[PDB]
C-alpha cells in the first residue's frame, strides 16, 4: 500500500468492515440513510 | 370487507371502538357479541412477474413473485387465487429465495 509516500487508506476498501468499503463510504452511508426499501417482504410484523 | 382476522394487542380503550391507520381505513374493530379487539389486514398480495428465454428460443418460463417470502408464498391455493390458472407447478421445480 506504499506509493510514493501518499495515503489511500480512507478511500481504499476496508478489509475489517463486512462490506468491503471506505472510511470515508462508511461515513457517507451512516448519514443519509434515513429511509430504505424496508425489504419487509415477511410482513410479519404487521399483524 | 375481506382480510385475515388475528387477535389485535393494540391496546384499546373502553369508549373506544374503532381503529385507523395513517390512510383512515380500518384496521383494528372489537367483535359485536364479545368486545374483541381484532387487528384487520388484506389478504396476501403480491406483483408477479414473468421470465421468457424467448417465445423463439424455447417455451419453458420463469416466474418470480415480487416481495413475497418463499414459504408464505401460496402454491396449494388455485382455487383462491388471482391469476387462479396459475398452479406455477410446485416445490418440485427447486424454488430460490431471491432478494
Ligand atoms: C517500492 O516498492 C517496494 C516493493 O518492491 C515497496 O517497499 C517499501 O520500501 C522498502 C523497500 O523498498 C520496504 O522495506 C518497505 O517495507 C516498503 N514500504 C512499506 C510501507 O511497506 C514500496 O511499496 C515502494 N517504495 C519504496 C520506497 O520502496
Ligand atoms: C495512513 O493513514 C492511516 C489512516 O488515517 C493512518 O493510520 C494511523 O496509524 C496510527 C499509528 O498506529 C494510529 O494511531 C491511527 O489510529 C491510524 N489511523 C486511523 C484512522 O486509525 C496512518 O497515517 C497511515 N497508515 C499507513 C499504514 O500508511
Ligand atoms: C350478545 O352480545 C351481548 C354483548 O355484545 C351479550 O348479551 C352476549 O355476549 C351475547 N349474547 C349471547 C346470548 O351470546
Ligand atoms: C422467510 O421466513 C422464514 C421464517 O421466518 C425464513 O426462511 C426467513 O426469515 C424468511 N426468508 C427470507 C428473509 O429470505
Amino acid at each position: 500500500k506504499y506509493f510514493g509516500g501518499f495515503n489511500f487508506s480512507q478511500i481504499l476498501p476496508d478489509p475489517s468492515k463486512p462490506s468491503k468499503r471506505s472510511p470515508i463510504e462508511d461515513l457517507l452511508f451512516n448519514k443519509v440513510t434515513l429511509a430504505d426499501a424496508g425489504f419487509i417482504k415477511q410482513y410479519g410484523d404487521c399483524l | 370487507g375481506t382480510g385475515v382476522l388475528t387477535e389485535s394487542n393494540k391496546k384499546f380503550l373502553p369508549f373506544q371502538q374503532f381503529g385507523r391507520d395513517i390512510a383512515d381505513t380500518t384496521d383494528a374493530v372489537r367483535d359485536p357479541q364479545t368486545l374483541e379487539i381484532l387487528d384487520i389486514t388484506p389478504c396476501s398480495f403480491g406483483g408477479v412477474s414473468v421470465i421468457t428465454p424467448g417465445t423463439n428460443t424455447s417455451n419453458q418460463v420463469a416466474v418470480l413473485y415480487q416481495g413475497v417470502n418463499c414459504t408464505e408464498v401460496p402454491v396449494a391455493i388455485h382455487a383462491d387465487q388471482l391469476t387462479p390458472t396459475w398452479r406455477v407447478y410446485s416445490t418440485g421445480s427447486n424454488v430460490f429465495q431471491t432478494r
